[PDB]
């Protein structure tokens, strides 16, 4: 992530796949997603397919998979309340408060 | 489906504010009014480029005083000058109470609202302004129609929000019957600041201008005479100052506040005038020669 | 200057005292 050279990243995953340490290749991709810029993660995807690094890496870097992962923490231990919505109609005037 | 029709925060330029302060100040105790000309762009900015006063009211800010005829007459002239601008709103002064409209004034305000929704009403208090941004609020008219729609919260939205303060009777009464309050913020450019400053030719020249040598000697002697008075209090204060806080010690062993401070201010003013004049004198003599 | 220094000397006694109080508290604990 500091270097921000897409060519460097593609090379680490390639070597771990060839060794048949797929797991290792996989970890760097989820770790990379959190910190890195999105533009930077997008460039990797194009380069990985071509080397022939497995398809698995591609999903997590996309950022489609990551949302679902967060959902289980939020959904399980989810607080909600209707009451605030109602407080704004009845109590105060609605425009400033409403937003 | 809904529209906008909100009161946006009013950007008042440096010249327009000065024209409002000047209009009011001459104008009071008599209630007076005049128009605001500007351009409104976006849906957030109204810039008040200029103002002028369209004939000043008598008793009240009367509905007689609002004149489409004068407004029309002035507006066509502007076109010929090659500055066509539109009436952004209007301003009035009340000396009665800070940030308050009169009863007559709310009716007068309605004629401007019909013309443009972005018509604003500025209350200027020259009596109670000694910073000149103070006790000026931008306001908007509350009709029976406006209150039923709920236009009043709608105004706070799109800016930083502003409620008035001066007087208790004027805030409760004003809020219900007269108006809703909204914000004024100020933009004045660097050129406006440069003209604001009043660069002045003699102002800098004085710095060099040499004062009499006898006058410095005379002053030196006068200044010493103030320190002498302070010196009796100062001898007593200094004997014991063996705990903490110099000011307490000084009062305790006689000498109101700080005898040291008084002494120091007295030399500083004399030192300042003598020091600059000596710097200036040596420089001028050599330069001119 | 002289006034702040006379006070500064008094501050010194409290400030020294703090480092010694800690010592005395550490020792009461290790000795039981």
């Amino acid at each position: 992530i500091f270097l921000d050279d897409t060519q460097a990243v593609s090379d680490i995953l390639e070597k771990l796949v060839k060794e048949d340490n797929l797991l290792m290749a996989y970890q760097i991709c989820f770790d990379l997603y959190e910190s890195a810029s999105q533009q930077f993660l997008s460039s990797v995807i194009q380069n990985l397919r071509t080397v022939g690094t497995p398809l698995k890496m591609i999903k997590i870097l996309s950022g489609e998979m990551a949302i679902e992962l967060h959902l289980q923490f939020l959904i399980r231990n989810n607080n909600t309340d209707l009451m605030i919505l109602k407080n704004t109609k009845d109590a105060v005037r609605n425009s400033v408060c409403h937003t | 489906a809904p529209a906008v029709d909100t009161a946006e925060q009013v950007y008042i330029s440096s010249l327009a504010l000065l024209k409002m302060l000047k209009h009011g100040r001459a104008g009071v105790p008599m209630e007076v009014m005049g128009l605001m000309l500007g351009e409104f762009v976006d849906d957030y900015t109204v810039r008040v480029i200029d103002v002028f006063a369209m004939p000043q009211s008598g008793t009240g800010v009367s509905v007689e005083a609002v004149d489409p005829v004068f407004q029309a007459k002035m507006l066509d002239m502007l076109k010929q000058t090659g500055r066509p601008e539109m009436v952004v709103g209007w301003y009035h002064s009340h000396p009665g109470f800070g940030c308050w409209l009169s009863g007559v004034d709310i009716n007068t305000q309605q004629s401007f609202e019909a013309l443009s929704e972005r018509a604003v009403a500025v209350v200027v208090d020259p009596i109670q302004s000694v910073k000149g941004k103070v006790v000026i609020d931008a306001f908007r008219l509350i009709n029976a129609n406006m209150m039923v729609l709920g236009h009043e919260p709608r105004q706070t939205t799109s800016n930083l929000g502003h409620l008035n303060k001066p007087s208790i009777q004027a805030l409760i009464h004003g809020l219900n019957r007269h108006y809703y309050s909204i914000t004024i913020n100020y933009r004045k450019n660097e050129l406006e600041q440069k003209m604001l400053l009043n660069l002045h030719k003699k102002s800098w020249m004085e710095g060099l201008t040499l004062q009499d040598y006898s006058e410095h000697c005379k002053h030196n002697e006068s200044v010493v005479k103030e320190m002498l008075e302070l010196a009796k209090n100062y001898n007593k204060a200094v004997e014991e100052e063996d705990k903490m806080t110099p000011e307490q010690l000084a009062i305790k062993n006689v000498g109101k506040q700080d005898p040291k401070r008084h002494l120091e201010e007295h030399v500083d003013v004399l030192m300042t005038s003598n020091i600059v004049q000596c710097l200036a004198a040596m420089l001028d003599t050599v330069v001119f020669k | 200057m002289v006034v702040v220094y006379l006070a500064s000397l008094i501050r010194s006694v409290v400030a020294l005292h703090n480092l010694i109080n800690n010592k005395i508290a550490n020792r009461d604990a290790e000795k039981k």
